[PDB]
């Protein structure tokens, strides 16, 4: 059959709705060649780093801790690389990407969906059929926010204005 | 014609930090006799980034290749009659190969 | 069959319950490779060290032996000015002890060799505390957690003394940040020595 | 009383909204559903009930004293020794100067790690059979059906009512540099 | 992780190399903190 | 099939394939057809900011034709997806519509291409001046 997404490209053939979000495109093939759990794992990682990201690059123009100085999220990653705020959370990080590790391992050993670290404190998942239209929510956000990221970093480069003032600008 | 090339630097553990030799241009390492800097000059490389970039594509190939000689064992083999292809295999070496390759770099 | 502790994995095997302080806790299966009794073994010797060494910071800080030998509040000074005669004469004992306490049976191939063993139980109950079977559980949990705790803070008033050359509750009370010009991590191969 | 059906009882939701979830049990006192974030799933139910109960007392006895230290009323002498201001914050930092809030701390801490810890332990095992919060502590009567119909339901009630009136009450003092009355 | 690889890093030469290179690593280690040490110190 | 006049003179059908063939001719009519009506457009009105080759040096420098590189290489990656796909495995009216007009397009940027090289000139700047 044909991809569900480009009608003219032919369905990957790994890809039958096993995983939520999937709307058929894969045109380079990384799915005929390499594991799905991994990409989905890789996919969903990449795109909570990123959602995390443009909440704090809009949040730190809004507001920052008193006991920091005030600058934008660039100079802040570079402030923070030489003041010694980014090793800890560069360890922080690190020693949970180790159970990350061992949760990735259980993963690929088929006793755990690829994004699932059991993280529902508050609840919201109340039952099976609102946690599928939350998945789909997820990933659409996930893969919106990797988009959105790239925007913010590199026209911050381009145009030495922040996103929100540059919104207010131009 | 005065600063001499080194390329390998010593870290300091036994005394051996005596290998960092004074080489010239405010450096100190070993110096290096495989004519690299020769031939990033006639190449044209002119700065330290650029030569970033070439190891960059150095590793990008590595890792091109290595996933090439598992696809072709394992996902990919090509058959006896594929291999025994000894004009075709001479016309693309020679031509393909030698040819673009020699007008690449001419270019 | 997931882990309590952490959800998305599944339960460790030698892991059921059983023991006092068992919630499932073993993501990298140390207990799969290394015998449970063992890892009790040393869980409930290094807490126990551990819960000593947390009061000797607090008190060495309050309280001293007279003399000037032992006038050093911050207990990493301690180390160097108490008599060395008297530290190596409490490493001996410590040796002794053992020995004798683990009654010959101390390789990891020779201890347990008797079914009687238990981990962490030695024999040491000297007014008979633990005689009412009762109160054994929670004990048993008590001082589990008590050895957990301490391990981590003795830890944390280490490297604070390290960090802060200070007694820890002294640190406490005349606290000042880190600059973090001083006390660099790591840098050994960035500067490529020196 | 406990009017079940009407309010509090079972089946009654305070904010619908949120609809009133199955976890959550029909037979505490002063409950009407309200667990949106489905706390009561996996909290001992018995624990969070007694430390409400106990938050509510706290937040009462709070609001009685903030009241009467922000009319200005006070205990002979104590304005003398104390400030003379009725700004509830500086009151706390000279009676911790003083040593009066050192001594309700002792006492308070002495309470609890005598009392307090083995009602919780014994509440929570299963050995004693104690109702949330009890302490036997009725010397004026007021017993009987009413205690635990309606009066139970009236302590839980005005006690969340005075959590969140202290909590507002000492955000506003701070945020205008005024007290209430 | 599989058991097959961790059977492939227990072979003789993965062991070796692995306890000499963490062998050479804390010689070289103690070497750094503590250098020239010709004699035991007493 | 479509568009199919009975030419081909030197038999180019016999060796290559047919599919690969009427994609590459479609590609190139469209391209034309673009390229054409936008030689025209761009004499009639003209966008903000703002010859037939000159432009492409002049446009290179701001950014532009970059641009419009970086997205047509995307959609060619995904459109070399769909061809290697195609090759390894009231309406036909307007299939041949759109082939005619195609090669037309192709002549006629072929035409004011060099009629720019003739005279340094748009083409209906050409027949106006
Ligand atoms: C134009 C076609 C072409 C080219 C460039 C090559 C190139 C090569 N073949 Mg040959 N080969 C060809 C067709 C071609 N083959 C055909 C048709 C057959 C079937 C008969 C074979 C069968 C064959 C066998 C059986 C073997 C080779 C091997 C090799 C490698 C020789 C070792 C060497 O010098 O590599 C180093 C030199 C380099 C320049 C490295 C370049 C790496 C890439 C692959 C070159 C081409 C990249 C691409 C075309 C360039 C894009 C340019 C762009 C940026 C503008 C070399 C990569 C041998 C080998 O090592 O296999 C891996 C080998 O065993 N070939
Ligand atoms: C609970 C364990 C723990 C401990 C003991 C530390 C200890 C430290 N952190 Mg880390 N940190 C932790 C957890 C922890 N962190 C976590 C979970 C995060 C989130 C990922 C961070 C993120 C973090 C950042 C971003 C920064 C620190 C900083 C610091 C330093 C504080 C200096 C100080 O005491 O003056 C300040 C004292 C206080 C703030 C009192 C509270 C110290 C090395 C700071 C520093 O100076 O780094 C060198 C810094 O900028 N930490
Ligand atoms: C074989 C027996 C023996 C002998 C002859 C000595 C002889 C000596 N020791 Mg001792 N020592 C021994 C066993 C012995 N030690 C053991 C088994 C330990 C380990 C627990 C120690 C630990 C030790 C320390 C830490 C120190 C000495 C010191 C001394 C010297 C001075 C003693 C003094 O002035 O006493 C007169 C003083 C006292 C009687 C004061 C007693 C202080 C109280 C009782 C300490 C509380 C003990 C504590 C509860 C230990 C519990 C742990 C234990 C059960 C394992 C003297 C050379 C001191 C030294 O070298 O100074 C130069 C010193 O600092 N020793
Ligand atoms: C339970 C609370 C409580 C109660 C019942 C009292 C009661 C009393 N205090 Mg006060 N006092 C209190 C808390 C309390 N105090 C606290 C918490 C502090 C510490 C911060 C003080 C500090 C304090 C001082 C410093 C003095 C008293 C004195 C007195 C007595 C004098 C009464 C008199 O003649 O009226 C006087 C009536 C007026 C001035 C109103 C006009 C009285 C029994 C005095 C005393 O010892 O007298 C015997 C005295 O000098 N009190
Ligand atoms: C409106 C408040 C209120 C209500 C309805 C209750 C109701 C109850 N309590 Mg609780 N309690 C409260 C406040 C309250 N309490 C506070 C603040 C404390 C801390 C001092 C306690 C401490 C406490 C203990 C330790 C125990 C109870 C228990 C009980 C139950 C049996 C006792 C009984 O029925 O007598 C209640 C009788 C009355 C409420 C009569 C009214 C008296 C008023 C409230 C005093 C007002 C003081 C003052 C004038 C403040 C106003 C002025 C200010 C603004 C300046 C019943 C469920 C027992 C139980 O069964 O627990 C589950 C138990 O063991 N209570
Ligand atoms: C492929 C043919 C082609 C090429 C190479 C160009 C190139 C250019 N034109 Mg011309 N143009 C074209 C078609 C083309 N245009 C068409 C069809 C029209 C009629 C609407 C125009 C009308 C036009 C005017 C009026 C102006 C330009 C201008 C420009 C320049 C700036 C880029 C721009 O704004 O594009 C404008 C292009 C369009 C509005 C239509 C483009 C046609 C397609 C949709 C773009 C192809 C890219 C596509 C998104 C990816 C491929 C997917 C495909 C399957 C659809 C550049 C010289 C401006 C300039 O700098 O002049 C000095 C200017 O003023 N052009
Ligand atoms: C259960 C117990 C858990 C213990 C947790 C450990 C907590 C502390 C760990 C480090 C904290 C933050 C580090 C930032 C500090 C940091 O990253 O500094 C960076 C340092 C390298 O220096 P650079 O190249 O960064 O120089 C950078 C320039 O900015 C300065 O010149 O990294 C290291 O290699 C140091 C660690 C030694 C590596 C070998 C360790 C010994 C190997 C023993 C066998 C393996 C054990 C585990 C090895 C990782
Ligand atoms: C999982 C879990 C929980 C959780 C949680 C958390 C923290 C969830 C947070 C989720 C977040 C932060 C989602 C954010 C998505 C961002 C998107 C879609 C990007 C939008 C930007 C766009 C489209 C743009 C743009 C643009 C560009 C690039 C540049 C501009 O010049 C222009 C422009 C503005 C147009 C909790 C704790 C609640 C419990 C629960 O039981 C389990
Ligand atoms: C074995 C092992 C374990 C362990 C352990 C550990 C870490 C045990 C550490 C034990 C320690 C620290 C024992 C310290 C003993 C101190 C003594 C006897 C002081 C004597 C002072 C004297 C004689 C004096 C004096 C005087 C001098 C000379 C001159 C004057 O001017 C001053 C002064 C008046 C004071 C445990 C139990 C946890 C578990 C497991 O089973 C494995
Ligand atoms: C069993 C047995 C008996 C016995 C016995 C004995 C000797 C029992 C003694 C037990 C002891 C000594 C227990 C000590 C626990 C210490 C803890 C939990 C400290 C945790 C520190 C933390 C969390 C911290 C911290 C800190 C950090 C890192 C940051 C700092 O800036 C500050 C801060 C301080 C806050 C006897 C002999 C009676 C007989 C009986 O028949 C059998
Ligand atoms: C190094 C450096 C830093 C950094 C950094 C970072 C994080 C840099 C950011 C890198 C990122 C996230 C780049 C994103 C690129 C996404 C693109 C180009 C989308 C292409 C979509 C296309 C082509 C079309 C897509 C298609 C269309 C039609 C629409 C639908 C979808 C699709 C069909 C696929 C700092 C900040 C730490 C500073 C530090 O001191 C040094």
């Amino acid at each position: 059959d044909f991809s569900a997404a480009v009608p003219f490209l032919k369905r990957p053939s790994n890809l039958d709705g096993a995983y939520i979000g999937d709307v058929g495109f894969d045109p380079l093939g990384f799915s005929d060649v390499f594991d799905l759990r991994v990409l989905r794992e890789a996919e969903l990682k990449h795109g909570r780093f990123a959602m995390l990201a443009v909440l704090g690059f809009i949040v730190q123009e809004l507001y920052t801790f008193p006991f920091f100085p005030k600058m934008a999220p660039v100079d802040a990653h570079d402030y923070f690389v030489k003041q010694g705020g980014g090793s800890q959370i560069i360890f922080w990080i690190s020693f949970v990407e180790l159970f990350g590790v061992v949760a990735l391992f259980e993963t690929l050993q088929g006793k755990r969906e690829p994004g699932d670290f059991a993280f529902d404190p508050l609840g919201l998942a109340k039952d099976e059929a609102t946690l599928e239209r939350y998945r789909l929510a997820e990933v659409k956000h996930a893969r919106l926010a990797m988009i959105a990221i790239g925007g913010f970093i590199h026209q911050y480069w381009v145009t030495k204005q922040t996103v929100l003032e540059q919104l207010g600008n131009f | 014609t005065a600063v001499k090339p080194s390329a390998q630097v010593v870290w300091p553990i036994v005394g051996q930090e005596v290998l960092n030799g004074d080489v010239g241009g405010g450096f100190q390492g070993v110096q290096v006799t495989s004519g690299f800097f020769q031939i990033w000059r006639s190449s044209g490389i002119t700065s330290e980034v650029e030569l970033y970039w070439c190891a960059l594509a150095g590793l990008i190939m590595s890792g091109l290749m290595i996933f090439a000689g598992w696809f072709h064992y394992h996902k990919a083999a090509p058959k006896l009659e594929w291999f025994q292809n000894a004009e075709s295999m001479l016309n693309h070496h020679l031509s393909g190969l030698l040819g673009l390759g020699c007008l690449s770099w001419a270019g | 069959a997931k882990s309590k502790a952490v959800p998305f994995l599944s339960q460790p095997e030698a892991l059921d319950g059983s023991m006092a302080g068992d919630v499932g806790f073993d993501p990298f299966g140390i207990s799969s490779v290394i015998d449970i009794k063992w890892l009790r073994e040393s869980e409930l010797k290094h807490g126990r060290i551990c819960m000593l060494a947390a009061t000797g910071c607090l008190v060495q800080e309050v309280v001293h032996l007279p003399g000037p030998a032992f006038s050093q509040k911050m207990a990493l000074n301690a180390w160097a000015a108490a008599p060395r005669g008297g530290m190596i004469s409490i490493l001996v004992a410590i040796g002794l002890i053992e020995m004798i306490s683990n009654r010959f049976a101390l390789t990891a191939t020779d201890m347990f060799a008797n079914p009687n063993r238990v981990p962490g139980d030695l024999g040491f109950d000297p007014l008979s505390l633990g005689a009412n079977p009762a109160n054994r559980a929670r004990f048993e949990l008590s001082e589990v957690i008590h050895g957990r705790a301490a391990m981590m803070g003795f830890s944390g008033m280490v490297h604070q003394m390290i960090v802060s050359k200070q007694a820890p509750i002294e640190q406490l009370m005349h606290f000042k940040a880190v600059d973090s010009s001083l006390m660099k991590l790591g840098g050994a191969a960035g500067n490529l020595g020196y | 009383l406990w009017n079940e059906g009407k309010i509090q009882g079972k089946g009654v939701s305070v904010i619908p909204l949120f609809p009133r979830p199955a976890s959550l049990d029909g037979t505490f006192p002063g409950d009407q559903g309200f667990d949106p974030f489905g706390f009561s799933s996996w909290v001992n139910m018995k624990f969070v009930a007694e430390a409400e109960i106990k938050h509510c007392r706290l937040a009462m006895l709070a609001f009685a004293g903030i009241m009467v230290e922000s009319a200005g009323i006070s205990f002979p002498g104590a304005t003398s020794v104390l400030g003379s201001s009725k700004n509830i914050f500086e009151i706390h930092d000279k009676a911790v100067a003083s040593g009066a809030m050192g001594q309700i701390l002792l006492w308070v801490s002495f309470f609890e790690v005598v009392a307090g810890v083995p009602a919780m332990n014994e509440m929570l095992n299963g050995e004693s059979s104690r109702i949330p919060g009890y302490y036997a502590f009725d010397p004026l009567g007021q017993g009987k059906g009413d205690k635990m119909g309606r009066m139970q339901l009236s302590e839980i009630q005005n006690g969340r009512l005075a959590m969140l009136a202290v909590s507002g009450i000492v955000h506003h003092t701070l945020i205008t540099g005024k007290g209430p009355l | 992780m599989d058991s097959n690889f961790l059977k492939y890093l227990s072979t003789a030469p993965v062991l070796f190399t692995v306890w000499l290179s963490f062998t050479a690593s804390f010689i070289i280690e103690a070497n750094r903190f503590f250098p020239d040490m010709l004699y035991f110190p007493m | 099939v479509p568009g199919d006049a009975g030419f081909d003179p030197l038999t180019i059908s016999a060796w290559l394939d047919s599919r690969w063939l009427r994609e590459a001719e479609i590609k190139h009519c469209r391209v034309a057809m673009l390229a054409a009506a936008g030689c025209i457009a761009q004499d009639i009105f003209q966008f903000p900011g703002a010859k037939m080759t000159a432009l492409h040096d002049a446009a290179v420098k701001a950014g532009s034709m970059g641009q419009m590189l970086f997205w047509i290489g995307f959609v060619e990656a995904i459109s070399t997806a769909a061809t290697i796909q195609m090759l390894q495995g009231g309406r036909a009216r307007m299939e041949l519509s759109e082939i005619k007009n195609g090669r037309l397009a192709m002549i006629g940027f072929s035409g004011m291409v060099h009629h720019y090289f003739i005279t340094g000139k748009g083409p209906i700047e050409l027949l106006t001046s």
